[PDB]
C-alpha cells in the first residue's frame, strides 16, 4: 500500500480547539438534524431527500431606529446539508454540539383504486366526480 | 314511489333525474325549494341535487 | 361467391321492414312481421349458442365505435358472484346527423324489447335498463306502451316467453345532455349523478351500472341480434365485405333533395346511396362539396374522395375518416364549409362535460379559433397552431368526446386549407 509512515490514533475525533469557534457556541448550542418535512402547500417531494443539521433559535428584537429584525446568534442561519443521518452525527460530534436526531419520516404507502369509487355495496362508492 | 323501485335498494339516488323531472313536470321549473324538497325524498345531499339541476339542460332553473 | 359489389337490398333480406311507421307497431302488428316468433327456444339454446351466432354475423358496435360485438358481449359471460348483471341500452343518439336510433324506438319498439331478452339472455344479465334521451318523450312513450305488451303477454318480467328466465326492461330517460351517449358517462346518469366519464379500467363488464357488471349496447345493435338468431349469423354475414358485415340504417340529411333515414347493405358506396336513396344532392354529383359520413365526429372528406368510397368501416379508415354512425351530412358547393365545420365545434363546446383539462380547456380553445378562422381574422401561422392544439387534445382525454371535437378541426385543415389561408387574405386586405 503506502510508502508513508502512519502513526495509531484512538482518540475520538474532536476539532473544538481548532475551529476558532467561541465557547459560548460550542457548549451551548443544540443542533437539530432531521430530514425537512414537505411543504404542505405543495406536492412536490424533492426538498425531502437530503438530511439537514440547524441550531436552536436565539432572541430576534426590533432595531430602535428601523424596527428591523435584529440579532446576536452567529449561527442563526448557519444550515448544513447531509446525505445520510450518519454523516450529519459525525460532523456534530467531532465539532462538539450537542444534538438531537429524528428519524426520517417516510409516507407510508397506500392501496389506491379507481374502481373502488364505484362499489356496489361499500361506503368507498363516491357521490360526485 | 314506482320511480324508486325500478332500482336496487341502497341506491335510491338514481332516481334523482326523474324525481328531479317530475317537480319540474307539475310546477313547469324548478326553484331551489323544489330542489331541497327532491333532495329530502331520496335523502341525498342537496348539493348532489343541485349538480344535476345544472349539468343537465333540460331542468329549467327560471 | 365473394361477392364484389354491395349496396340493391331486397326488402325481404331488410331487419327494420316498420322503418318508416306505415304499418302497426303494437304487439300485433310486431308479431305479424316475424317479432317474438320462437323467442322461447332462441332462449332455451343457452348463453352460449347465442353468442356464438352474434360472433358469426361478424355484428360490430352501431353506436359508433364498431367493436366486434360478439366478443365485446362475452365479457359477460362468467359466472356470477354475489352481484347482480344489468344490460344497459343506449338510446341517447345524440351526435348531430344521427336520427337512426329515434326510428326504431318508435316504429320497431319491439325489435328492441325483443333484443333486450335475447342479449341479456346472452349476458347472463337480469335486468335492461334503456336510456333514451330527454327530449324522445313520444318516442320514449310509445316504448314504454310496447313494454307494457311484453309484459301482459308473457314475453318478459317472470318466466320470460315461458323459458323460465326472469328479465325486466326499464326506461329511464335522460335530461339533455349529448356526453351521456358515452358508455360510462350514461352509467353516472343511471345511478344519478352529473353524466361524467369514468377512466378505464375497470370496464363496465367488470364494474358498471350500481357498482355491477354492465354491458352498454346501441339501440341497433341490440334490435338486430333476435333476427340474427332466428336467420343465423351466417346468413347476416354474406352482407357485406368482410369483417364488415350486414346491413346498416343510414340517415341522409344536409343539402340533398329527399333527406331521408334508409336501410341499405353494409359497403355500399357512398354515391349510390346518396343517388338511390336521397334523391341526389342538390344541384347535381357537380354541385357537391364534402360530406361528413358518419356524423359530426367524424372527419369530412372532398368531393374526389367521394366518388369512389364505400360506407364501411375499413372503407371509410382508409379514407381518414370513419363510419360512425353512418349519418352522412352533404354539403353542396354553395356551403361555407368553415362556417360548417365551426358550429360543430360550438357544438362539442357546448356538450363537453368539463370533467378533464384538455377538453375543457381545449375544446373552448379550438372553439375560439375556429370564430376567428370564419372571419379571417386570422393569420395562417395559426392554422398550423391550430392543428398541433387538436393533437394535443385528440389521445389525452378520459372519453372520445375530446377525440371527437379535434377529428372535424383536422379534416378540415386536411382538406380545406387553401380555403382557410384565402379567406385570412381577404379579412387583411379589406382591412389592413
Ligand atoms: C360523446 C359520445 C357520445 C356517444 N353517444 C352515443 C349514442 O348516442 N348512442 C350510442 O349507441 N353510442 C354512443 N356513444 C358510443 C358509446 O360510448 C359506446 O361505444 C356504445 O354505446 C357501445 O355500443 P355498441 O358497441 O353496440 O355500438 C357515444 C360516445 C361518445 C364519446
Ligand atoms: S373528453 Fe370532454 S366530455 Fe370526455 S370526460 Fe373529458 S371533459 Fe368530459
Amino acid at each position: 500500500t503506502r510508502d508513508t509512515q502512519l502513526i495509531t490514533v484512538d482518540e475520538k475525533l474532536d476539532i473544538t480547539t481548532i475551529t476558532g469557534v467561541p465557547e459560548e457556541h460550542i457548549k451551548t448550542r443544540k443542533a437539530r438534524i432531521f430530514v425537512p418535512a414537505r411543504n404542505n402547500m405543495q406536492s412536490g417531494v424533492n426538498n425531502t431527500k437530503k438530511w439537514k443539521m440547524e441550531f436552536d433559535t436565539r432572541e430576534r428584537w426590533e432595531n430602535p431606529l428601523m424596527g428591523w429584525a435584529s440579532t446576536a446568534d452567529p449561527l442563526s442561519n448557519l444550515v448544513l446539508t447531509f446525505s445520510t443521518k450518519e454523516d450529519a452525527v459525525a460532523f456534530a460530534e467531532k465539532n462538539g454540539w450537542s444534538y438531537d436526531v429524528e428519524e426520517r419520516k417516510v409516507p407510508k404507502p397506500k392501496s389506491k383504486s379507481y374502481g373502488a369509487n364505484f362499489s356496489w355495496n361499500k361506503r368507498t362508492r363516491v357521490s360526485t366526480k | 314511489e314506482a320511480i324508486v323501485k325500478n332500482y336496487p335498494e341502497g341506491h335510491k339516488a338514481a332516481a334523482v333525474l326523474p324525481v328531479l323531472d317530475l317537480a319540474q313536470r307539475q310546477n313547469g321549473w324548478l326553484p331551489i325549494s323544489a330542489m331541497n324538497k327532491v333532495a329530502e325524498i331520496l335523502q341525498v345531499p342537496p348539493m348532489r341535487v343541485y349538480e344535476v339541476a345544472t349539468f343537465y339542460t333540460m331542468y329549467n332553473r327560471k | 361467391p365473394k361477392k364484389t359489389s354491395f349496396g340493391s337490398l331486397k326488402d325481404e333480406d331488410r331487419i327494420f321492414t316498420n322503418l318508416y311507421g306505415r304499418h302497426d307497431w303494437r304487439l300485433k302488428g310486431a308479431q305479424s312481421r316475424g317479432d317474438w316468433y320462437k323467442t322461447k327456444e332462441i332462449l332455451l339454446k343457452g348463453p352460449d349458442w347465442i353468442l356464438g351466432e352474434v360472433k358469426t354475423s361478424g355484428l360490430r358496435g352501431r353506436g359508433g365505435a364498431g367493436f366486434p360485438t360478439g366478443l365485446k358481449w362475452s365479457f359477460m359471460n362468467k359466472p356470477s358472484d354475489g352481484r347482480p348483471k344489468y344490460l344497459v341500452v343506449n338510446a341517447d343518439e345524440g351526435e348531430p346527423g344521427t336520427c337512426k336510433d329515434r326510428e326504431i324506438i318508435r316504429h320497431d319498439p319491439h325489435k328492441l324489447v325483443e333484443g333486450c331478452l335475447v342479449g341479456g339472455r346472452a349476458m347472463g344479465a337480469r335486468a335492461a335498463y334503456i336510456y333514451i334521451r330527454g327530449e324522445f318523450y313520444n318516442e320514449a312513450s310509445n316504448l314504454q306502451v310496447a313494454i307494457r305488451e311484453a309484459y301482459e303477454a308473457g314475453l318478459i318480467g317472470k318466466n320470460a316467453c315461458g323459458s323460465g328466465y326472469d328479465f325486466d326492461v326499464f326506461v329511464v330517460r335522460g335530461a339533455g345532455a349529448y356526453i351521456c351517449g358515452e358508455e360510462t358517462a350514461l352509467i353516472e346518469s343511471i345511478e344519478g349523478k352529473q353524466g361524467k366519464p369514468r377512466l378505464k379500467p375497470p370496464f363496465p363488464a367488470d364494474v358498471g351500472v350500481f357498482g355491477c357488471p354492465t354491458t352498454v349496447a346501441n339501440v341497433e345493435t341490440v334490435a338486430v341480434s333476435p333476427t340474427i338468431c332466428r336467420r343465423g349469423g351466417a346468413w347476416f354475414a354474406s352482407f357485406g365485405r368482410e369483417r364488415n358485415s350486414g346491413t346498416k340504417l343510414f340517415n341522409i340529411s344536409g343539402h340533398v333533395n329527399n333527406p331521408c333515414t334508409v336501410e341499405e347493405e353494409m359497403s355500399v358506396p357512398l354515391k349510390e346511396l346518396i343517388e338511390k336513396h336521397a334523391g341526389g344532392v342538390t344541384g347535381g354529383w357537380d354541385n357537391l362539396l364534402a360530406v361528413i359520413p358518419g356524423g359530426s365526429s367524424t372527419p369530412l372528406i372532398p368531393k374526389s374522395v367521394c366518388e369512389t368510397v364505400l360506407m364501411d368501416f375499413d372503407a371509410l379508415i382508409q379514407a381518414q375518416t370513419g363510419l360512425g354512425t353512418a349519418a352522412v351530412i352533404v354539403m353542396d358547393r354553395s356551403t361555407d364549409i368553415v362556417k360548417a365545420i365551426a358550429r360543430l365545434i360550438e357544438f362539442y363546446k357546448h356538450e363537453s362535460c368539463g370533467q378533464c383539462t384538455p377538453c375543457r380547456e381545449g375544446v373552448d380553445w379550438m372553439n375560439k379559433v375556429m370564430a376567428r378562422f370564419v372571419r379571417g381574422d386570422a393569420r395562417p401561422a395559426e392554422i398550423d397552431s391550430l392543428w398541433e392544439i387538436s393533437k394535443q387534445i385528440e389521445g389525452h382525454t378520459i372519453c372520445a368526446l375530446g377525440d371527437g371535437a379535434a377529428w372535424p378541426v383536422q379534416g378540415l385543415i386536411r382538406h380545406f386549407r387553401p380555403e382557410l389561408e384565402e379567406r385570412m387574405q381577404q379579412f387583411a386586405q379589406q382591412h389592413q
